[PDB]
């Protein structure tokens, strides 16, 4: 069983996007109008599952091969890798990292995607992996294409991949999106603009990583995710 | 003042969350091992319950693309953190509501009691995280049980909510689905009867 | 028959790349060591073919359909359009514009391309079109992927499409490459760096054009090409 | 001083130039109409010739991915600028050298004589533009004929080249291929015997 | 035997000196005119000698004493020390560092040095050493003086000491020269000026390190060296 | 993009490279232990050979202040990394051309076969790095054997070179010197016949 | 990206919108020619109808200083663009709610069917633009008919609205006023029952 020996740095809700960001339409009816109630951290919040024993398949992190129907996906081969650390800079080992995305052309393999771009018969779109002892993770995939959506009349999502990260506790779990360095769609996307401070937008742009690329094969991008800092409890109930 | 590295910012889970987190549900082939909605296997100890709810938006309409993560103590009130699909009990699970399923369901045992940091017991509760399109950062809530009125009346978390009618929104209603004991927890995101959401 | 009534502005050979740019390897053995001899312009240089009567097929400018093998190419649907003008700003009407490129993943449909990324069965890679009365041209295609090549050890070409443009005379014909706005591969490519002045590099970056995009369908980029200015002869042989 | 808009910069035509400009050659299916190497059809007026050459680099090795565009007057010395695949004569054509073909060939008639801007006649010449990988901006040259020694000796363009041995590089050599009259124009890009290249 | 588990970051040939640098006269006939052929890294390029068992003398890093004809060399007594890391900042333990330099006067102990500054009979000019577990190396020596050379009519090399560093492979082996903080000869030498970016030059300048000096005995300089980055192989032949 | 710390820039070894690195060839006393030109003690496995060559500059003059380091597999195709002066065989060694010795030599064994990163065998080669005054960053080459013609035609490395003639410059011609099997491998730095140099 | 000149920004029409645009309803003398609420002269083709409605604010109070412009196809599904006061039918017209007339009206003909950009028929609708004090940029809506239930279920436009209840706010309820066929279409700007407004 898990022990309450930890506390997590309180979230900066001005750094993160707000609930109501009206330019992102769906958020109008999907956000609480009352205030969040603040609660002290107990063992219900500071513990969270550990996924070390989860049975991972050999290509779980390898989107070029995990779906495969006698073939290779079409599109830019890329490795996306990085490191998971907390706010104090400590690595976060054996953490679950999940990701999903569209194909090269912007189509998602899901019933609700009605978009004209076709499905790629050799591409699924999901991956998972556990971070190593040093907090490193990595996947290989194809760079997604941008896509249109019904928000405003000619709104287009920039290329991105979605990410989920568990971390040490349920207080640390996060879902986010990586974007790619230099995409002129970035500054225009209302979901991206839901983040008020531009330095926070920056933290989501995965940067081109030539030192990690495989010469004559695939490019690489680096994306480092930082989770709430974890500290030991001190002076509590005196 | 001292600044730490800032936290990667949250982004909505979007309409396609199921493709990476609820595989069956996006109507896609699964992997050998998936994190899903059966927290307890039939030979696990405790009282077996079935939970269900529906998710509402501000206009009184169903939210059919939501995805929920839950975290709970077992029956003797302990957090089983080592996830394993062979264990009889996992404290963690995941469920979703789909265009097909307007409703989520979770097969678990009623949790035991745990203390807060100060040593005071809390009433039985499931911790819940909610994600969907239009939600930029997920929401936190607690599901409590209606037949645990005495423990609920003294819980030091429910008491942090100022207004009494607001504590009510957190209380799942005992009912019966296929004659098997169930609790209903409906979530109202916004509006009249908005569910309380937390921050910690 | 064509008449000698025109002169063309002399080329700025410092604006254009030089012949010898050693970081671009092949150029070492492919460039003249003696000087170009300078010749006055005669009718041999100031006339050039006109392609108005060339028989164009219906999808010649439409790379989403011109190859087609019961299908749609995979990758970012884009319209690339622009205008052809001379250095004085005069439009250049009924000019031949040709282009070619790789597929979404960086593979060229040609025997010498040994690259691991696969061929897309619904994609060819060539297009042509004649500019209208106002100098406008346009095509529709998929955004090419970047690709590796044997120059240096981990050199990658940025995404581009090649362009040929005839113009009014053989003195005006040009072959160039369009790159895409914000591609972090641009500043690193030795072929791009063969152009010494950074303002000349800029003239090759096709910019994201949201006003020209088809909502819910395809994005657009704009690329305007400027050919040598054409003037009438004045005071010649007195 | 007065500045006009600057000219889009040139970029190499690259190794894959054939895919967009010499379709057959990239070994790809063609379109109904292509700009290729037959400038004259068998019933066109003038003397029919066949030209051919090879392209060399600085080390004496063949350039097998080159692409050439040519422009020439017909037999009565006029530039037919209206391109049409039905005309008996087009003044423009295009040819390439391939890994298969180390050599380019062009089926045309010997051109007539044209005057320069000053009224002085030039010797018969084909105008040539050369493109290939490693060439950043294309090269300009003129192909002259060796059996037109008198006209060549008075051409006001050949005379702009200072050194006499350099004028030689521009002179295609009369020969016979399949017993049909031919001229050989080899291009040396760099080195010993470098072909003269122009700027205008 | 050695195993091919590593890959080395590609060198930047724009940061290092070019092979042809005309002011450095001797490079004109000693530099390839043909382009370097890139090759993929294999076990032949990724392994290298390990000098852990070579048997160093007791005084091989000590130039004040390793030549000794019963006397101390004349000149500024200095300790030169530093650390060898890779481009990821990872120390490089147990590597061989060798160095050679002239005497306090600019004279080298070599038959071709016909310079009029005399030999110092207690000074040889060579050392070698192995870095430690943490990447540290160290020498004791005398500050070399500048000397003239037959390049331009009045050229003088600044004081320098030569270093050769092996690293983990032959892909990392490097020969460089360390220069001394503030020597006004540095910006004037054609051999230094063969490095085009001045920041790259800045990395060759050893800094006076007072914290490491021995009071009443000897000064110290600090020189750290950065060897090509080493990473594990990932996603190779899938 | 992602930027790493820069590599320390290279500098020429200079004319006095010998004093730090070929103590004998500078005519200075040696130390107990030196890295030199004897890779193979005479009782090591494999076919014993003697290598020699000369190094020319672009004017065809001998470079007599040059320094060479070598790396090669033993006779079984294994790279022996632990350098030790007591092993029968070491995979590293150093050699030099002097004002006296215009020629360099090395005593070793023909290397057996190694595979490349894709599992494809390369032909027997010795890797060579060449440093001298006038060379700002050392030059990498490979020495291959003329009696290995077949393995040489299939080599993934020798085949990365476009021109067949340029492959010939990495090929050492077999000879004999005092009844001992020898290969001559001359290096031309620049010019007619330039040896091929590599980047990796 | 590519940047165009900006559109001039919108501003509220204000309380006195009537004086420039509903001269009669401001109680000011008119001109010979006014754009008004009679689209159909009584002898035009199609089914003649009378439209009326009220406009509420978010507090449920009547908006009595409001101005409406309309655009609709004739009875054959054709948009008549040349405005002329002599045509039997015009596709444009204007109407207003006053301190006197809390209600607006329009005399016209039920529009026939038009296709959308993909060739798919939309159901009969009238396009409405609503301006008033307190509205910074006018609001676009569409008026559809309750007796056209089938065409309404197949409309590509009414089907772009996610929630079925919200489609009902664009539906005008058929009634009769003095023996003449009438539809009531009320607009709720804000709040309970908010009419749907469009962007295009
Ligand atoms: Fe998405
Ligand atoms: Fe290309
Ligand atoms: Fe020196
Ligand atoms: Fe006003």
């Amino acid at each position: 069983p898990a022990q309450d020996n930890s506390r997590f740095v309180i979230r900066d809700r001005n750094w993160h996007p707000k609930a109501l960001t009206p330019d992102y339409k769906t958020s109008i009816a999907r956000s609480p109008r009352q205030a969040l109630v603040s609660i002290p951290q107990s063992i219900s919040e500071t513990t969270g599952p550990n996924f070390s024993h989860l049975g991972f398949g050999a290509h779980d992190h390898d989107l070029l091969l995990n779906f495969n129907n006698g073939g290779l996906p079409i599109g830019e081969r890329i490795i996306v890798a990085g490191r998971v650390v907390d706010q104090y800079g400590k690595p976060v080992p054996n953490t679950l990292v999940e990701m999903w995305q569209a194909n090269a052309g912007g189509r998602h393999r899901h019933k609700n995607d009605r978009y004209l771009a076709p499905l790629d018969p050799n591409f699924g779109g999901v991956g998972r992996c556990l971070t190593d002892s040093d907090g490193y993770y990595s996947f290989r995939t194809i760079k997604p294409g941008p896509y249109p959506w019904r928000n405003g009349p000619n709104d287009w999502r920039p290329a991105h991949i979605h990410f989920g990260i568990s971390g040490p506790s349920i207080a640390t779990k996060l879902i986010t999106q990586l974007y790619f360095e230099g995409d002129p769609l970035i500054p225009m996307c209302p979901i991206v603009k839901s983040i008020a401070n531009p330095e926070a937008v920056q933290q989501l742009i995965a940067k081109l990583d030539m030192n990690n690329a495989n010469p004559m094969d695939c490019l690489a991008y680096r994306f480092d995710i930082v989770l709430r800092g974890q500290r030991k409890t001190h002076f509590e109930n005196c | 003042p001292i600044e730490l590295l800032p936290e990667t910012p949250s982004q909505t889970a979007g309409p396609y969350v199921h493709i990476g987190l609820a595989l069956e549900a996006a109507g896609n082939p699964t992997r050998d091992q998936e994190i899903w909605n059966r927290l307890a296997k039939p030979d696990a100890p405790g009282e077996h319950i079935l939970l269900l709810g529906q998710v509402y938006d501000g206009n009184g309409h169903l939210v059919r693309d939501s995805f929920l993560e839950v975290w709970q103590a077992d029956a003797n009130g302990e957090y089983q953190d080592a996830y394993n699909l062979e264990n009889a009990f996992n404290s963690f699970g995941r469920t979703a509501t789909t265009f097909d399923a307007g409703e989520w369901t979770l097969h678990t045992v009623k949790p035991g009691v745990v203390n807060n940091a100060a040593g005071v017991p809390m009433a039985p509760h499931i911790n819940i995280s909610l994600f969907a399109r239009g939600i930029n950062i997920h929401l936190h809530t607690r599901l409590y049980f209606d037949d645990e009125a005495q423990a609920n009346a003294k819980c030091p978390v429910l008491n942090l909510i100022e207004q009494p009618q607001r504590r009510e929104t957190l209380i799942a209603k005992r009912c019966e689905v296929d004659g098997k004991t169930a609790y209903r927890f409906d979530i109202r995101i916004q509006g009249e009867g908005e569910t309380v959401f937390f921050d910690f």
